[PDB]
């Protein structure tokens, strides 16, 4: 029995309580497919997981004929390296690590930092890095004088402990914009999103396939329209996992055939 | 050794190849051999010196500095990328799975097929099934229905791919009417069907993303234009084939994630792939 650590990240990963039977609410999408449902512990109690990666979670579980138990990370985190002297990682890359998970099934950023130490599939989401503001915010988006010479007159933050974390603070050239940033940082994008919709937040640096989503669901949000950086998304597992080969085979096969097609239909666009 | 036994294939702006002369290689490119054929009835040839340059080439250079390799670099000559026929392999993925390479280096899909008989590193460029049609025609990607379903439109879609490789097996098996109705717009070639969608003879050319974004990018007048690539179909991207089990795979793709995350790839893609469009 696999387990699996995951973390809210809509479309990716939605999050809600079960029925008083601590069974799941069955649903069906507007055109008529089942809406695959999986109990989830998290901080301490069941609620009830799906989405775009829970949708590939299954698809992977029958492919590969393995039962999982999922459970949403501990801190809320992604992942960075942190200094105790030794290292830890924290997020869904500690949980990884320490054998808390035995795989990860999330939007995780395939970067160079965290493929030193574990396994990464073949990308199951080819995205990137973009810029989300409220409806009245005129940015041309990474470059602009706003961003580049930031001040207190315009906020500008991403996730605490992110891909994006490890992505500004790793260059010298964005040393300005990562003072301004890890001065401001959030816990969750959910945070961050409704901090734009409440106006105390100005923009948000996160990743594509989740900011074009949020701007397409609501309407009092918007993105620069343009990447900045491209990543993708891959699983998680331990350095010489030996999932680690279907895993991949699994992915590369379901972009292939329409699949990973279907869940974006499904749940991003 | 880390001296590398290394194969790569011609496909401008991943690979250009151009002749030596002072007869050797000037700068931008590296040596690279190809066993060029006496006629078509022997097996007898000649090893001719070319000089191999672009997109995928300096990644290479910049590999074999970073992960500290020599190499060989030499040209494929039968077959392209790499297609199993009757079982045996031809191509660039012919010569590393059958270990006369241990690494080949170009426009090369990572595939499942492939994933099977060779490693393949962390992708370096994007790439996926897309469509290329003329500025204004409205298309969304390979899943629409003005292709799965041609005749329900009137007039109906003219499109079509080249043959023979990737993006017609795809089709067979995810689409067979789709196959079947477009067989009649077979393309001899990506030039012949850009002419084509010029000359208003072809509505749309279903190809290699990347191919097609950088045919774009340089189209005269920019009248070609590609689909978002929110709906490239069966993304993937090109990577780097290696033997199963190689050791160097590790370093490999700690390198490319390197020039990812630093900017050196988003160097090299303004260095040979954007352009005016
Ligand atoms: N780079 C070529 C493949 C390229 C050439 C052709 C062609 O000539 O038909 N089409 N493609 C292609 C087809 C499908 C996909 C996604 C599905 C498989 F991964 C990506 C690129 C190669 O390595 O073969």
């Amino acid at each position: 029995r696999l387990k699996i650590v995951t973390i809210h990240q809509e479309p990716f990963v939605y999050v809600k309580p079960t029925m008083s039977d601590g069974t799941c609410k069955e649903e069906f999408t507007v055109n008529g497919d089942p809406v695959k449902k999986v109990i989830c512990t998290g901080p301490t109690v069941p609620q009830c997981c799906y989405g775009f990666c829970i949708d590939l979670l299954i698809k992977l579980a029958r492919t590969m004929n393995f039962t999982y138990e999922v459970h949403l990370v501990a801190d809320g985190k992604f992942g960075t390296q942190e200094r105790v002297n030794k290292k830890e990682w924290n997020g869904m890359m500690g949980e990884l690590l320490s054998g808390q998970a035995d795989m990860i099934v999330a939007p995780l950023t395939i970067n160079n930092e965290r493929a030193q130490y574990i396994e990464f599939s073949k990308p199951f989401k080819y995205q990137g890095l973009t810029i989300l503001v409220k409806k009245g915010t005129r940015i041309t988006g990474i470059n602009d004088p706003r961003l580049r010479n930031p001040s207190d007159k315009f906020i500008y933050a991403t996730v605490k402990q992110s891909s994006v974390d490890i992505y500004f603070r790793r260059q010298v050239e964005l040393s300005t914009m990562y003072r301004h940033m890890e001065k401001h940082n959030y816990e969750s994008a959910a945070e961050a999103i409704q901090a734009v919709r409440d106006n105390k937040l100005h923009a948000f640096i996160w990743d594509s396939a989740v900011l074009e989503f949020e701007a397409s669901q609501k309407c009092d949000l918007v993105t620069t329209g343009e990447l900045f950086f491209r990543s993708g998304f891959g699983i998680g597992m331990r350095k010489d996992s030996p999932w680690k080969q279907n895993v991949s085979l699994s992915i590369l096969k379901s972009h292939e055939n329409g699949f990973m097609e279907d869940l974006d239909k499904t749940w991003v666009r | 050794d880390n001296h590398l036994s290394i194969v790569t294939l011609e496909e401008a702006p991943f690979v250009i190849v151009e002749d030596i002369d002072t007869e050797t290689c000037v700068r931008n490119t590296v040596p690279c051999r190809k066993f060029v054929k006496i006629n078509n009835s022997t097996n007898e040839g000649m090893n001719v010196k070319k000089c191999c340059k672009g997109f995928c080439i300096d990644i290479l250079k910049k590999l074999s500095r970073t992960v500290k390799f020599t190499y060989d670099l030499y040209l494929v000559t039968n077959g392209k990328h790499g297609k199993k026929v009757n079982n045996v392999w031809n191509g660039m993925i012919g010569e590393v799975v059958y270990q006369r390479a241990v690494m080949a280096v170009g426009s090369l899909t990572i595939n499942e097929e492939r994933s099977e008989v060779v490693d393949f590193s962390v992708p370096f460029v994007e790439t996926g099934i897309s469509v290329m049609v003329s500025r204004g025609t409205q298309v969304t990607g390979l899943s629409d229905k003005k292709f799965q379903r041609p005749h329900d439109y009137s007039p109906p879609f003219r499109f079509g791919t080249v043959p023979n490789g990737s993006t017609e097996r795809n089709i067979r098996n995810n689409y067979p009417y789709m196959h079947q109705y477009m067989t009649r717009f077979n393309q001899r070639g990506v030039e012949d069907a850009l002419v084509s969608l010029k000359t208003g003879k072809l509505d749309a050319f279903i190809y290699d993303a990347a191919v097609l974004n950088y045919k774009a990018g340089r189209d005269e007048g920019c009248k070609l234009v590609t689909i978002g690539s929110g709906y490239i179909f069966a993304t993937t991207g090109y990577g780097i084939a290696l033997q199963k089990g190689s050791p160097w795979k590790r370093q490999i793709d700690l390198a490319l994630l390197q020039f990812v995350g630093d900017g050196e790839m988003e160097e090299l893609e303004t260095l040979w792939l954007t352009g005016i469009c």
